[PDB]
């Protein structure tokens, strides 16, 4: 029934509220060839990374507003350490190897009463620049805990504030008013999703492929998938209830390719 | 030797939408090959049958979702023509596939979701009228149109298929025209019995609403879209 | 000049960026607090704001009804954008530039507001369009909201006299704006 | 029907699912990807080079570069900014005179039924004069190729090195247009609508990609550099997407209330 | 086969009109299984 | 009579590269045979594999080989980075066939020649790094890149195979863009143990650098050639 | 591997011969001789004829000499001067005005891949015209033949007789183009791109072939001599080897350093 | 067959053409043989 334990390597994981594996784009996610873009042997998946990486995400209060979002960007929360989301024996590999060709399988947990109301939107949504500042550098983890949930403002579901190039004293500096990595909050149902409903789960299943514009994207510079935590309908409970339940997720790279050994990665 | 030909009225022409090649310049490239990304977009109504929030005015801060108040009234608790232009569909996939389209042909299919608490228990019923000449308001005006009572209890999602009914094979996706009341009619939530809750449980729950595309929901006729979204 | 001002105007060319956007109920204060304190007919204000359009929100007006028409509507305005305080200038300037052909010797005065300073791409042009407007006649004032350089406003404003914290603005612009009030007509 | 939509699958139902009713006929496939943007539409008006141009250098441009910008179309769909790929799209909303006017483009077509996050396909260009008999010259150079900007002397003419080279020049009748279908020449696989990595290069942006075009197309006059014209002529690029393919569904951009 | 009428003759090859992939060694089908 | 034609857009166009014959003048013309000639070029891969020299800047006279101190230093001996478009690969067959391209894709082939005394004894590593942020400078950041270790003995020459890893399946062959530490990394040739000469041998040998093609160097797209080579 | 590169024949190797790797796939075929030469590339501009001319006199030609330079293009790859092979290449630095200045030529995209010492092939010839509104005409006489110069008067106007001859005058409409492919008509069997023998000619000089060429072309405008402009009319000349067969492999030019 | 993608048909005869050469009665080979 809805009691699924995914064991995975040296770490499972247990719910008694699945809704199902929402298994992206194909039947089997994890079934995935080699790089034809490398001219050697590509560092395959190994019993100490076939695991689960378990880490949190800021809590859930009623001063949420709707459509609050969150991004957790893949594998970019491995290697900033985003959440207390120490990346193991994985991010140990990532710094080592140029490229990476993976396909994710996370989970988000958020265990709700059944007095308090809410829903979360837990999505897999490829390809977006949500974690980056509208000025180019990425957020780190003080600038995580200084809002704790980015506003769906205008700036957001236009794209104004993606990061742009400095056009220099010579160009005259256009009014930006558009950019494609925009956030259209009404139609993140698109994407591999599952609802995180009050009243239904404790835990949202998502399981993608890789995806990419070349057959194995840079390890440094990727940020293919992107977990989305937004708030569609706001938090509400009566005073004496559990206040602020706590959000985690947990990622888990199938079927991983590492491409181009070298030393690890000096800035 | 020569062949004696006739060119035509429409010779040097250059239209767009041309059903036709043209000259190559630079061939024989191979490109690089794309066996390797899964999920392609065979058809665009692969995205017009994934179900996309609405956006209704709370009672540009709107709201996907429909508060639902502990007072007693005879009129709908939310209500909305069925018309691909109308602002509770701008941003759906299916009302932006479909305004950037002339024609469409099918069952617009409306999911709802109770995102209230686990403990509640009440029902809604779900009217939509064909075009009348006064939109319906009472719950008796609204009984006698196509509508389906659903009951709150352990599946939380209810999805009201809208028929086709109309008397051209394709509507128009678009009535910005010389206006009245809307065709095709009016979707509208009543709330038929209240929403009895426990104490220590929160007033007013909220129902999120989706709008898909049903098994049959069919385009037609490609147009120049509105490049508003840019400015 | 030892002859007095003809007319005499205030500019409040203000930010709305992305990094004015928790202290925009700051800024408002500093704003309300200006026009509700000159009341005087010979002062005309108006109310420029700028994220990425510099967009002229009041025009250069004196009606008091028109005023807190404009002051109702700057309560109501979402901060987010970028940051560019030449289209902030550049409103001014088309201003200044036709009210120097009435005939009458005015006395244009500009209060910049910014927390997010600009980038170079950006600097350059505030700091000439700031050059412009001295050029058209201008006393420009740079009042800073939260932590700011002073170089960075040291060259939009006159010079680092000219530049105030905003908790000291309105003790600053208290006397600062009314010391050209007595020297006009 | 009774449903789960937490599930994230919804079945597409029809009217016989809840009510008694039947299956409408299948209207038409107009909504096929390799039929939808498979019809052209205008890109970026540029202007006609007159003599060897200076290409556009990279970013941060200084002032007091003499080169010569709104010749070069970089043929994109993305948004782009002084013949270079960008990722934020500006239009000028009271353009003073001070500084040089970047010429940005769009497909304002392509975006607002791009629901998707990569797209590949061929590309019919067609380049349509806007001048009364315009006789002029549309040179191209692959994406990843870069301009041959000097001239040589033929006869004590400044012929510049844009007449020849190995990718094509078409040349135009007087009154007429040029027409050639290019092939996918980019190295990325697909071109990305969305990109969210970062593109290692000059200063490192997210969300840029740096090889998602087709090569860049620009107009030039058939005359040596002593035959220069006074006033500016400019010519419009009509594109057509021939064999489309699109992976990864998307967001459509957001449409406001105001 | 999209925009395409002509279903009788094609002048140039496959090779120069299309750009086809070089090797590496109706019925919609959903974008998402639940499994 | 007259088939009735319809020309294109494209009438009375000259493209210069239209894969496809013309009208011919002047035939019936039998010219005299080349049976006689020997070695047909019938690719020009035929002479990208075939080793030619490179040219270093001695520590516009240029030197093929590089000296080898006997000063202990742990930076590498020689560094240059794999860029067909680098100064030490104008010259070649490989850099000047190709500087003629625009991609390329394949292994580059690194020929060395020891050149010194047939008594000398020493050994070299030979470290092609892939692009890191910085360029590897010492004998224990360049043991962990791609190396071999030559040892000098009867046979007197080294073909270090340099790996095609890029995540593009044809490479830039020309990096004159906006440059960084640069793709596709650098070779760097390091004394490992010093060369040990016996008395009256003269010191500081040299390592004479070739530079070819491999198996599979193969090329795409041509571009008109830089014409600076005749003024 | 270990090797020795003093034998001469280097095998050439792969990744899997030292290391654990693989073969790359063969991307395409675009370095074959017959594809890499077949494609168009000016020659040389010269100037249009208005009268019966008088050809060039050969080396060394004296002043007075009332002839007729810059007209004729001798078809070939090879360094010209004063429309007779040469075997340098001169460009006037600062051409100051004692003297003719000798129009020459060469084939600048055909010696940077000139890899080759010997190389046929057949010549497609587009002769596009540097002037608005142009009727000219194109002229021709093969390898080892001679310009017909004197005028034939017909009707009490000069008409000279290069109108007429038993090779290609091709007729250009006015606006339009002459294009036409040329064969291999030297009494060489190849086409020295390197020679290094004598030719024993009026007085013999190292390292110049005497009949590498496929001909000279000449433009001349369709009207008697009584009708000639003033003004100066130039034509460009375009070249395309036609299924080219090349042998003996050699040098490609030496790339400074400066 | 060079840069021609004139596969189907060839109007002028190959001698018109071309230039054949008048009788006197893939593997890329090297260009030196070590023997
Ligand atoms: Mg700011």
């Amino acid at each position: 029934d809805r009691v699924t334990t995914q064991t995975a390597g040296n770490t499972a994981i247990n719910t008694q509220s699945s809704l199902g594996v929402l298994c992206a784009y194909v039947e089997d996610p994890t079934k995935s060839d080699p790089p034809s873009s490398s001219t050697d042997q590509p560092t395959t998946t190994f019993t100490a990374i076939d695991r689960w990486y378990t880490g949190r995400l800021n809590s859930w209060t009623k001063a949420v507003k709707t459509f609050s979002f969150q991004a957790v960007p893949l594998p970019g929360a491995f290697l900033s350490r985003q959440g207390g989301l120490n990346g193991g024996a994985f991010t140990a590999t990532l710094h080592r190897h140029f490229l990476m060709k993976c396909g994710w399988q996370v989970q988000v947990q958020c265990n709700l009463t059944q007095f308090h109301q809410g829903a979360l939107l837990v999505a897999m949504v490829p390809e977006t620049t949500l974690d980056v500042k509208p000025d180019g550098k990425a957020k780190s983890l003080q600038e995580l805990n200084e809002e704790q949930w980015v506003e769906m403002s205008d700036d957001y579901r236009t794209g104004k504030n993606m990061p742009f190039q400095s056009l220099g004293t010579y160009y005259r500096p256009p009014n930006w008013t558009w950019g494609p990595n925009f956030i259209n909050p009404y139609q993140v149902t698109v994407f591999p999703h599952q609802i995180l409903n009050a009243r239904t789960s404790t835990s949202v299943d998502i399981n993608v492929p890789y995806i990419g514009e070349t057959p194995t994207q840079s390890s440094e510079t990727q940020n293919s998938w992107t977990l989305l935590v937004m708030v569609l309908v706001p938090l509400d409970y009566k005073e004496g209830a559990t206040t602020d339940p706590e959000i985690t997720f947990s990622v888990r790279p199938t079927s991983p390719y590492f491409n181009g050994l070298r030393n690890r990665y000096t800035t | 030797g020569p062949i004696p030909t006739a060119p035509r009225e429409n010779s040097l022409m250059f239209l767009s939408t041309t059903p036709d090649d043209t000259v190559p310049a630079y061939g024989n490239v191979r490109t690089p090959p794309v066996n390797y990304l899964p999920g392609e977009i065979t058809d665009l109504l692969q995205l017009a049958r994934i179900p996309t929030l609405m956006a209704f005015g709370r009672v540009d801060a709107y709201v996907p979702y429909v508060a639902v108040p502990t007072q007693f009234d005879d009129k709908p608790l939310i209500s909305f023509p069925i018309t691909l232009s109308d602002p509770v569909y701008q941003n759906t996939l299916v009302g932006a596939i479909s305004s950037n389209f002339a024609n469409y042909r099918g069952c617009i299919q409306i999911t709802l979701t109770f995102c209230g608490p686990m403990m509640a228990r009440g029902k809604f019923l779900l009217s939509y009228s064909p075009p009348n000449g006064t939109q319906p308001q009472t719950l008796s005006e609204a009984m006698q149109c196509t509508y389906s009572i659903w009951d709150i209890g352990l599946n939380s999602s209810w999805t009201f298929v809208i028929p086709y009914i109309s008397p051209s094979d394709y509507r128009e996706t678009r009535a910005i025209t010389n206006s009245v009341y809307s065709a095709d009619g009016w979707f509208s939530l009543h709330k038929l019995t209240k929403i009895t809750l426990p104490p220590d449980c929160p007033q007013s729950p909220c129902i999120l609403f989706f709008a898909s595309a049903g098994e049959d929901y069919t385009l037609r006729l490609p147009v120049d879209c509105n490049p508003s979204y840019v400015f | 000049s030892m002859a007095c001002y003809g007319g005499f105007d205030l500019y409040f060319i203000l930010d709305k960026s992305g990094s004015v956007l928790h202290h925009w109920n700051e800024i408002y204060y500093f704003v309300e607090q200006l026009a509700h304190k000159f009341i005087s007919p010979q002062l005309r204000m108006s109310f420029i704001v700028f994220s990425t359009r510099g967009t002229t929100l009041m025009k250069l007006t004196e009606d008091r009804e028109q005023i807190r028409q404009g002051l109702e509507e700057l309560q109501k305005v979402l901060p987010g954008g970028d940051t560019y305080m030449h289209e902030g200038f550049e409103r001014a300037s088309e201003q200044i530039y036709y009210e120097n052909r009435q005939g009458y010797r005015t006395a244009s005065v500009i209060i910049a507001l910014t927390d997010g300073e600009l980038h170079e791409d950006l600097f350059f042009y505030s700091e000439r369009e700031a050059n412009r407007s001295r050029d058209l006649g201008a006393i420009v004032y740079a009042v800073g909201v939260k932590d700011f350089n002073e170089t960075q406003l040291a060259r939009i404003a006159d010079s680092k006299d000219h530049v105030f914290p905003v908790n000291d603005g309105f003790q600053a612009l208290q006397g600062i704006i009314h010391s050209i009030l007595k020297k006009s007509c | 029907s009774t449903d789960n939509a937490e599930t994230g699958v919804i079945e597409a139902g029809n009217t016989d699912t809840d009510f008694s009713g039947e299956l409408a006929a299948p209207g038409s496939n107009h909504t096929n990807v390799k039929f939808l943007f498979d019809r052209s539409r205008l890109l970026n008006v540029i202007k006609v080079l007159e003599k060897d141009a200076v290409f556009p250098r990279p970013f941060p441009t200084a002032t007091g570069t003499q080169q010569d910008d709104g010749y070069f179309c970089l043929l994109t769909p993305r948004p782009t900014v002084a013949s270079r790929p960008a990722t934020r799209f500006g239009l000028y909303v009271s353009p003073s005179d001070s500084g040089v006017l970047a010429n940005t483009s769009l497909d304002f077509n392509f975006y607002s039924l791009a629901c998707f996050t990569y797209f590949r396909s061929d590309l019919e260009v067609t380049v349509v004069s806007l001048e009364p008999d315009l006789e002029f010259a549309v040179g191209w150079f692959p994406s990843g190729s870069e301009y041959q900007a000097s001239s040589f002397v033929y006869d004590q003419l400044h012929v510049p090195y844009h007449f020849t080279g190995r990718t094509p020049r078409a040349f135009a009748s007087k009154g007429g247009k040029v027409s050639f279908v290019l092939p996918w020449n980019s190295v990325s696989s697909v071109l990305p609508v969305r990109w969210g990595g970062a593109s290692k290069l000059s200063s490192a942006t997210r969300g840029l990609p740096a090889h998602a075009d087709w090569g860049t197309i620009y107009a030039f006059i058939p005359r040596p550099n002593e035959k220069k014209s006074t006033a500016v002529k400019h010519v419009a690029v009509y594109i057509r997407y021939k064999n489309a393919r699109a992976w990864c569904p998307s967001m459509l951009p957001f449409r406001s209330y105001k | 086969r999209g925009n395409n009428g002509n279903m009788t003759f094609n002048y140039y090859a496959n090779t120069y009109q299309n750009s086809v992939d070089f090797s590496t060694s109706g019925i919609l089908n959903p974008l998402g299984y639940l499994k």
